[PDB]
């Protein structure tokens, strides 16, 4: 038939968090280096 | 104290450590001089004028 009877949420917490943001032509993607941030002192090698 | 991350499966597991090391502090001494003359002395101190 027609469906599309998926169901959305309830508009959840939107907090500021400092992340890093960069654009690459149309699409907007991250930028993460996770090596001072969780894996400094942790002994286990970055994949 | 260092943080740890829990591994999935077939690895040792990683309980937490803490390390504690004591620094013993350096000593020095800086020297320096600065000297004064016989017929200066005479003079500043009085009985000479």
């Amino acid at each position: 038939n027609r469906e599309t009877l998926d169901e959305l949420e309830s508009a959840p917490q939107t907090t500021r968090v400092r992340a890093d943001l960069v654009a690459i032509g149309d699409r907007l993607v991250f930028l993460e280096a996770l090596e001072r941030r969780i894996y400094a002192a942790t002994n286990v090698p970055y994949p | 104290h260092q943080p740890l991350i829990a591994r999935d499966g077939p690895h040792p597991v990683e309980q937490p450590v803490h390390n504690y090391m004591t620094k013993v502090i350096d000593r020095r001494a800086l020297n320096a001089a600065f000297s004064l003359a016989t017929e200066a002395i005479a003079l500043l101190t009085g009985e000479a004028l």
